[PDB]
């Protein structure tokens, strides 16, 4: 797939993402908070179409993501990301895609995402995350 | 805590206010 | 810091693909 | 004076500022690195001019800030940074502006100098600096 | 500001509570 | 179970844990780097016996922990901590313990583990990592 | 002199160091907090006597230092700390010592000392802080 | 990369070695 960095940055503001119940998660795009304003990051797209795109707004900054989970597993013999879910403070986002494979977890209990990596392909290949005070 | 992200700041230098 | 001039963060992952 | 703050951002590319000889700091603007590429700061203005501006561009990311260290003093009544000199791996810049009143040195033995903020009027009346590792 | 350092923390994983 | 909180260290020279080959995680202790001396951290201790002990002993600070992974599960109607394994850049210790239930994983790609909490009835019920740079 | 470097802990809870107010600071310890307990730190004394002893005892972890400050300068032909004092969210403590030479002062808006290191050798030749959020 | 944590420092005042 082709490899993504968007760095670090002050916290989220929205996820944009795209998944497809049959296979993977697809789309990914993230609107940071870079110093109290948005920053839009890149556009990090699939080789190929056909996924349902969701938007995830999140009350910036009262509302804060604390948990990431997902699946990952072979989709056409390429180990890729599944399924994402995305819990807040307020609210549970998802599960998107299909939740089958190894699952995965990551709860902050203290402490703040504020940034992704990764790569994609047909779908999302992986992804890492930046964690900050 | 906040959803924003925090850093150490030394300072500041000059008025006092 | 002292050594390059690029801020750095914790960085947890990758989940997926192990390349 | 009209506070300003940049926020924290990953890097230092660029400085602007301007000074003179008989009173004190007066413009200062920043460019940044943000994850890679350049942000360009606000210019934050003093409410006047007669000032004698200075580029220090520096040579990111193998050059970068390891002291910042100036003078505060009273200019027609008002405290204001009077000076700055910016030592690098590589070389010092300045000092710029009158170096007489309360000397003041940070010398960073390990972290990078990520932001500013502070405040200007007729000069800048103080600022302060974001460190991170 | 509460005096005392503060670091990342990542969990819990297990029971929830 | 009684909660355990050890806080936050240097880095990490030794792992004392105990566990049950039909059961889960059982006892777990730390001796963690505290500026370059070891600090021995307090015995968390199950409610009850029967347990296999093992010693994790690190080549400290050449040899660090990079992915924490394991199994969560229930045991007599409680989710507790069934498994855990720890991969360092030369090894990797474990699994110790019963590799069934829910597995998670840890991998850091930027950072260092340098405290645990959680906490431990007739079981480890939980646990929760202080991460640095 | 004889350098020193404490490390990094939680917190501070009491200063211990000597003064002249002739020469300059003589002897240094401090009590840090480590996760809730205290930690002694080395007392790091000078080469020969003479010095006034001040124990500064913080009511940790609600008080906290805010600003530390002092002078530098030269005795008997060496750059030596000649005076220091500090500032918590509570009172001032000193300056302590020879308030001569070139000062020098450090404000924290945000974050906390958590550590010293330096060297004593007549006197405090040097000393550095560890700074954390 | 080294195994230890860091810290930012600031410093030193005073001789400079
Ligand atoms: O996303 C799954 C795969 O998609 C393909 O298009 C790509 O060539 C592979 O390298 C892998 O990324
Ligand atoms: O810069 C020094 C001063 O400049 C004036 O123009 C301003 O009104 C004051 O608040 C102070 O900032
Ligand atoms: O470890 C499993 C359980 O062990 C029991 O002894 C305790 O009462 C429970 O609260 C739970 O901790
Ligand atoms: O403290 C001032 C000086 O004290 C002397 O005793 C020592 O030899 C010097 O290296 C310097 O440390």
């Amino acid at each position: 797939g082709k490899a993504f960095d968007d760095g670090a940055f002050t916290g989220i503001r929205e996820i944009n993402l795209s998944y497809n119940k049959e296979t993977a998660i697809g789309d990914f795009q993230v609107i940071y908070d870079l110093n109290g304003s948005p920053f839009v990051g890149q556009n990090h797209t699939s080789f190929i179409t056909g996924f349902t795109p969701v938007k995830i707004s999140l009350d910036f900054p009262s509302e804060y993501i604390i948990e990431v989970s997902g699946h990952t597993g072979k989709v056409s013999g390429y180990v890729v990301v599944r399924s994402l879910a995305f819990k807040t403070n307020k609210k549970t986002y998802g599960p998107y895609g299909v939740t089958s494979g190894t699952p995965f977890n990551l709860p902050i209990e203290n402490g703040l995402i504020v940034g992704f990596k990764g790569s994609i392909g047909y779908w999302l290949d992986y992804f890492s995350m930046y964690l900050s005070l | 805590q906040s959803g924003k992200s925090q850093t150490v700041i030394v300072g500041p230098w000059g008025a006092q206010v």
